[PDB]
């Protein structure tokens, strides 16, 4: 009734669908098999939520995704792992050479032969959907695959589909940490392309979700299945309305209109506060008045930006399970009084609220604990001029010697655009300062 | 700096056939300026004081005021002020069956206002048309009916019900102001005469009690007149231009039900009417209360007529009124109430000014 | 005869009209099938104001259903009492307004409207003689404020000798719940001033302190704050269902409310509400409620009548009331608090009394008034509303929908002139001498 596609591309999408996928299924009462047995106990009804998982006659189950990656390895390890019997086997490899880390790979040269065998696929699940609501897309700044396809991707389903909101899901590069020379172009000219399309971008960053890891679930040595169990619970948050019932529910149109004022700031940071341990699990109230205040402590942000060196331009509450509105009303109220946290003179009413009622689900295994309650953030504050200013540094430092351009004019692109998309990423770094800049009559 | 006044003036009509089979007696008799009213029970004599007096009671006395008298006498310094480049406005105000459309339009062979006006504007137009001065004239002709807007100025087509109603707004400069409707351009007095025909019929009348004829709908007359002149700059002339705005409205009675035998549309519109003439009255006596020091709020958004008038009542005009009064003693109660409102009109003050359009731009800083 | 029809538009209409039918049920003595369990014989007199007999004395109710989401018309009918609305009722899409005032009133609800006029139609043309309409929505959304607004539009021009009474919560003051409620909330009083006869603003923040403060609630749920709204839904209905010494309508409150016709913004309230524990403490009499429902503190407005004048007040009581009791406190208040209300209105106060009272109390009241402290709440979007449009912050979604700059305009100018329209009133006046 409300279904939404989800689009996982690269190595990072799919690693975060499988952490996705585990958790949806357990929600709902579905095996990795596709079947569903707490059947017998209802009889039907909506419980085969159609959001995610439609459903057969003979009882299975199969989600509405497609994944991506240009490289075997990664799918081939879910048609070979636990979901092999889940997912529907066209899931779309072209592996025979990956990107190689290289934005002129992903979007020309090995991007076609694959970019018109990707969209037939979307539009089979389509015309299965009767009310599709938007595209949730997972992919990263720092590849090619996840840089040049996305961009590819997003331009061709901005003129099939036009007008449905078309939400990200992307790990924006670190200020030290990275895994490649190249993040800074491939980051950069990811967003010159993506900007005019895309509706909201919400950005991850890894050196966060470490330290996150680390203080409060006492994780000292962690790895990706860990990170990407927590962004699992980010897209439930979003997506919990479309499936159960709540006070306050969101669809997914309201994320566009009031956390993007404007068409081209569309880039906001998410968190989840209640990331506690069993044992700290203990110990602790777990109160909205205490987990609303943790997602405005900058060391719980899952991008390294703080938000003391700008201001806030809109902020969406999301909660889960015990939760009653009048803890949410004294909570921000109690932001409101607090100067550390500052906002726009053009936003007094600066807080966006939903409210669900089932809690999150505990995968086994996992790190995280079972809890009443659950909240996520999502703020668009302009503290993220910062991270922008530091990538153009970045570009220029190597693009003033033409150090690796060789290796994208080697795949047909030309000077110009390294010179074009730099140029259209020095507008946005002004127009940060504007919407920061106090009115005066 | 300017404070122009509203121009208030009386017309007493003569007996009707309803007035004269009823053999009523007159009680409003004049002496030149002063209007005065001797009550039949002959308890208490009122008298009023006005700009503008016209009796056209009896054809034969002296002091008898015609179509042409009240034109020269009314409308021609408004038609100087319109040239001259201010905006203007005369309107009508009574009860049913007094003579406002007789006033305003007239009849065939007997023209009212609006055909005058259109005319001594074509004639001063073409005498004064130089290679120095050129001129762009506008019309519009609308309806307000059940407080429903359309316009008249349109050859309906062929359906069980053609009336197509235009929404009003607000433009944060011009004020309000109406959306749809047909601005026809003009070159001399036939386009006119033919508009108003083709208006005339399309308007709203049924036959009451009170007058076999009685319009069913205000109507109001706007002309937007541009003048263009030079002078001699750096480069090209024709860098001066003047706009001027004339709104003559005809506004409908009062009309109350047990005389004006009424049922279903007739009583319906009748009510729709009363509505806005009780809002319109109010309007006047706000008008007439900001004008004494007293703050007051004036009530606009209550009827589209007082709406669409903002800028006629108070703001930005030079405005005349015509009250219409009846001299039989069976409506004294109706022609106190007209004379009362005019008396209150008369203290109107409005700010009238010359639209150069050229303010804030060069020569406001010149000046 | 006098017939109702309700409409509710939004997750918060639907929620709380859902439980307006758990109130009036049990008041009437039907049960979730639709089936009569009562006891006394007044309540099938005149149960034809909210229900209608379908088969076998079962009562459907006058209900109808409306939201551009289907997960709120799913709560009711996995509910208590789901399976008495008529099923055909249930006007639903996808793909929700988004916030979006744009959306609900030109895009999407264009789309559903006429859907929801056929069941209008067909349950006006059903009733007998129609009082007039009653419409619960949450204005700050897009549902509720796009698409209630629109359809008031069109009501009033098929029905305009009709009353057509709004329940709209209305955004608060301290803490906001929805980004963008100044142009939604804005937009919509553009409309309601020229297309409604009683508008009762209701705001959240004062029913968590009624909650809180009165009935020493910890934990107060929507389901709480909706059993308060029910009830005054309830009062304001109570003397065309049940008889008294001093009937009154809704076009006879409105007469005796709305003194000039853009003035019809009132504040609610209810009596007599106390916490379990102090029921056995209280003496139940009209001096023990007059005192509540004038109270400041007892409002749902979040708006202070002290920094105001009432011009007009209502108070619809039930049970049996003496009236010099009653006659003799109302002139209480004029002359203890003159300083509250308006020279040029006498006697500032309506009164109504029936004579059969809610289902567990001996005694209840109703309240209703007009006061110029609704300035203050205008007053703040037209702040916020301008702070925001003046930069042109998330005007981009309105306009990107089939609107203009204008129409933001237009509804800034009118609140505006509503706000002074109030304030004249609100300075004391004085004649010459008098
Ligand atoms: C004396 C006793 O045994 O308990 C009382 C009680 O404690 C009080 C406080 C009741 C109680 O009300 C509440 O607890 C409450 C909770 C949240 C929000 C609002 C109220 C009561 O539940 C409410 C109940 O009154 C009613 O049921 C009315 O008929 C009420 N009915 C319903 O609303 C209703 C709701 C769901 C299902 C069935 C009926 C009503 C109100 C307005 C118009 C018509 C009917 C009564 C006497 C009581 C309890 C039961 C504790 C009060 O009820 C009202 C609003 O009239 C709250 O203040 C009154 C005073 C009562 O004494
Ligand atoms: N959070 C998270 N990030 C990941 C994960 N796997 C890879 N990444 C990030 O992905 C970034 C680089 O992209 P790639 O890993 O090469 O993925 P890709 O999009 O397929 O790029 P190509 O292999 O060149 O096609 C690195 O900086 C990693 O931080 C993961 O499992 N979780
Ligand atoms: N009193 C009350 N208000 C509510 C409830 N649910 C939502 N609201 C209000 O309704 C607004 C949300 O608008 P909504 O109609 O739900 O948006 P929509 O889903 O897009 O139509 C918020 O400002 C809330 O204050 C409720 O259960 N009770
Ligand atoms: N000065 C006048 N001389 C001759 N007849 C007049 C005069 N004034 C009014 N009448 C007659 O009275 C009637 C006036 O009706 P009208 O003015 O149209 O009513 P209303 O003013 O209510 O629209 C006409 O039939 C007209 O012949
Ligand atoms: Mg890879
Ligand atoms: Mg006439």
């Amino acid at each position: 009734m409300r279904e939404c596609i989800s689009i996982h591309v690269g190595q990072a999408g799919v690693q975060i669908g499988n952490a996705c996928w585990e958790l949806y299924c357990l929600e709902h009462g579905i095996q990795p098999d596709g079947q569903m047995p707490s059947d017998k106990t209802i009889g039907g009804g909506d419980d085969s939520f159609n959001t995610f998982f439609s459903e057969t006659g003979a009882g299975k189950h199969v989600p509405r995704a497609v994944f991506v990656d240009l490289e075997p390895t990664v799918i081939d390890e879910v048609r070979t792992g636990t979901y092999r019997q889940l997912f529907h086997p066209e899931q779309l490899i072209t592996g025979k050479e990956d990107a190689a880390n290289n934005y002129a790979r992903g979007h020309y040269t090995i991007g076609k032969e694959i970019i018109d065998l990707v969209l037939d696929r979307i539009r089979k699940l389509a015309d299965q959907c009767t009310g599709l609501q938007g595209f949730l897309v997972f992919h990263s700044f720092g590849g090619g695959t996840g840089s040049g396809f996305t961009s590819l991707l997003m331009e061709r389903l901005s003129v099939d589909y036009g007008k449905k909101s078309k939400l990200e899901f992307s790990i924006y590069p670190a200020p030290q940490v990275s895994t490649a020379v190249v993040e800074p172009y491939n980051s950069i000219l990811t967003t010159h392309t993506t900007l005019e399309h895309s509706d909201c971008a919400f950005m991850v960053d890894n050196e966060a979700i470490y330290d996150i890891c680390r203080r409060n679930l006492d994780i000292e040595r962690p790895t990706y299945t860990n990170l990407n169990r927590l962004i699992s619970q980010i897209v439930s948050s979003i997506t919990a309305s479309l499936r159960f019932d709540g006070a306050l529910n969101v669809d997914l149109t309201e994320f566009q209109t009031n956390l993007v004022p404007y068409p081209r700031i569309h880039f906001p940071l998410a968190t989840y506060a209640p990331v506690i341990s069993a044992e700290k699990a203990y110990h602790e109230q777990l109160s909205v008045a205490e987990i609303t205040n943790a997602c405005f402590e900058p060391a719980n942000q899952m991008v390294k930006c703080d938000p003391r060196h700008g201001k806030y331009m809109a902020c969406c509450l999301l909660y889960r399970g015990d939760v009653v509105p009048k803890d949410v009303n004294a909570a921000i109220a109690t932001i409101k009084t607090k100067r550390s946290i500052q906002f726009v003179d053009w936003c007094p009413t600066g807080f966006k609220v939903g409210i669900n009622y089932q809690p999150p689900t505990v995968v086994p295994g996992g790190d995280l604990a079972k809890v009443q309650r659950a909240v996520c953030m999502l703020s668009n504050t302009t503290a993220i001029a910062e991270a922008w200013a530091r990538l153009d540094h970045k570009f220029d430092l190597m693009y003033a010697k033409r150090a690796f351009v060789h290796w994208y004019v080697g795949e047909g692109m030309e000077e110009g655009e390294f010179s074009e998309a730099r140029e259209d990423m020095a507008a946005l770094e002004k127009d940060y300062e504007e919407v920061g800049v106090d009115s005066v009559e | 700096e300017f404070n122009s006044q509203v121009t208030v003036a009386v017309r007493v009509r003569p007996f009707s056939k309803r007035e004269k089979t009823e053999k009523a007696s007159q009680v409003v008799f004049t002496n030149g300026e002063e209007i005065t009213v001797e009550h039949p029970d002959m308890k208490q004599v009122y008298s009023f004081i006005y700009d503008v007096s016209f009796w056209s009671f009896d054809e034969c006395h002296p002091g008898y005021a015609s179509q042409t008298t009240v034109y020269e006498t009314l409308a021609a310094p408004l038609l100087d002020r319109a040239f001259e480049g201010y905006n203007t406005c005369l309107f009508a105000y009574g009860q049913t069956g007094s003579g406002k459309s007789y006033t305003m339009m007239g009849l065939n062979e007997e023209p009212g206002i609006i055909p005058r006006f259109c005319e001594d504007l074509f004639a001063q137009i073409a005498k004064k048309q130089t290679s120095e001065v050129s001129y762009h004239l506008e019309m519009s002709f609308f309806e307000v009916y059940n407080e429903k807007i359309h316009d008249l100025l349109v050859c309906k087509g062929e359906n069980g019900q053609r009336k197509q109603p235009l929404r009003a707004r607000e433009h944060p400069v011009s004020g309000p102001y109406v959306e749809g409707l047909s601005m026809n351009v003009v070159s001399s007095y036939s386009d006119i005469q033919s508009w108003l025909e083709l208006g005339n019929k399309q308007r709203a009348t049924a036959a009451t009690g009170m007058n076999d004829k009685s319009s069913r709908s205000h109507s109001v007359f706007t002309l937007v007149m541009t003048q263009t002149k030079t002078e001699v700059v750096e480069g090209e002339e024709h860098d001066h231009r003047i706009t001027s705005r004339i709104n003559l409205v005809d506004l409908a009675g009062s009309e109350r039900c047990s005389t004006a035998h009424s049922s279903g549309q007739r009583l319906k519109e009748g009510v729709s009417i009363n509505k806005s003439l009780l809002t319109l009255g109010k309007v006047i006596s706000a008008l007439s209360e900001q004008a004494n020091g007293k703050r007051v709020f004036i009530p606009y958004r209550e009827s589209t007529l007082t709406w669409l008038l903002k800028e006629s009542l108070g703001g930005n005009s030079k405005t005349a009124m015509i009250a219409t009064v009846s001299p039989a003693a069976s409506n004294i109660e109706e022609t106190l109430s007209t004379l009362r409102y005019a008396t209150q009109a008369r203290l109107i003050v409005n700010i009238a000014k010359v639209n150069e359009d050229m303010n804030a731009k060069l020569i406001r800083e010149l000046k | 005869m006098r017939e109702i029809v309700h409409i509710q538009a939004g997750q918060c209409g639907n929620q709380i009209g859902a439980k307006f039918w758990e109130v009036i049920s049990d008041e009437h003595g039907i049960d979730p099938t639709g089936s009569y369990h009562g006891d006394s014989d007044l309540q099938l007199e005149r149960i034809n104001v909210y229900y209608n007999e379908a088969t076998g004395n079962k009562y459907v109710p006058r209900a109808i259903l409306v939201d551009l989401e289907p997960g709120t018309m799913d709560s009711v009918r996995s509910g208590p009492f789901g399976q008495i609305f008529r099923p055909d009722n249930f006007v639903f899409g996808q793909s929700g307004a988004g916030n979006n005032w744009a959306k609900g009133h030109y895009t999407e609800g264009a789309e559903l409207v006429d859907s929801v006029l056929d069941v209008v139609r067909k349950e006006s043309e059903s009733c007998d003689c129609l009082q007039g309409f009653q419409l619960t929505h949450s204005l700050g959304g897009g549902t509720g404020s796009g698409m209630g607004t629109l359809l008031i539009s069109k009501i009033r021009e098929e029905y305009p000798d009709r009353i057509m009474n709004t329940f709209s919560v209305m955004p608060s003051p301290k803490v906001s719940d929805t980004v963008v409620e100044p142009y939604n909330a804005t937009l919509s009083v553009h409309q309601l001033v020229e297309n409604t006869d009683e508008t009762y603003c209701i705001d959240n923040e004062a029913l968590y302190d009624i909650c809180f403060r009165t009935l020493k609630l910890t934990t107060p749920t929507y389901g709480d704050l909706n059993h308060l709204v029910s009830a005054t839904m309830s009062g304001v209905t109570t003397c065309l269902r049940f008889p008294g010494q001093l009937n009154a309508d809704l076009r006879k409150l409105a007469v005796n409310m709305v003194p000039f016709p853009r003035l019809h913004f009132f504040m609610p309230g209810f009596a007599p509400l106390t916490s379990r524990g102090s029921q056995q403490y209280r003496a139940l009499t009209v001096p023990e409620l007059t005192q509540q429902m004038f109270d400041s503190k007892n409002m749902m407005a979040a708006c202070d009548p002290r920094h105001g004048r009432y011009l007009t007040v209502a108070a619809i009581f039930r049970g049996r009331m003496s009236m010099k009791e009653v006659d003799e406190q109302m002139l209480n208040v004029q002359n203890k608090n003159s300083s509250y209300f308006v020279e040029w209105i006498p006697n500032n106060v309506k009164t109504a009394v029936c004579d059969i009272p809610p289902r567990g109390l001996k005694m209840s009241a109703t309240f209703i008034g007009n006061s110029t402290a609704i300035q203050e709440l205008f007053k703040r979007i037209s702040e916020q509303f301008t702070a925001m449009f003046r930069r042109k912050a998330f005007l981009h979604w309105y306009t990107g929908e089939g609107m203009d700059e204008m129409e933001f305009t237009e509804a800034e100018s009118n609140m505006n002139d509503l706000v002074s329209e109030y304030q004249q009133y609100q300075d004391a006046t004085a004649d010459e001498q008098g």
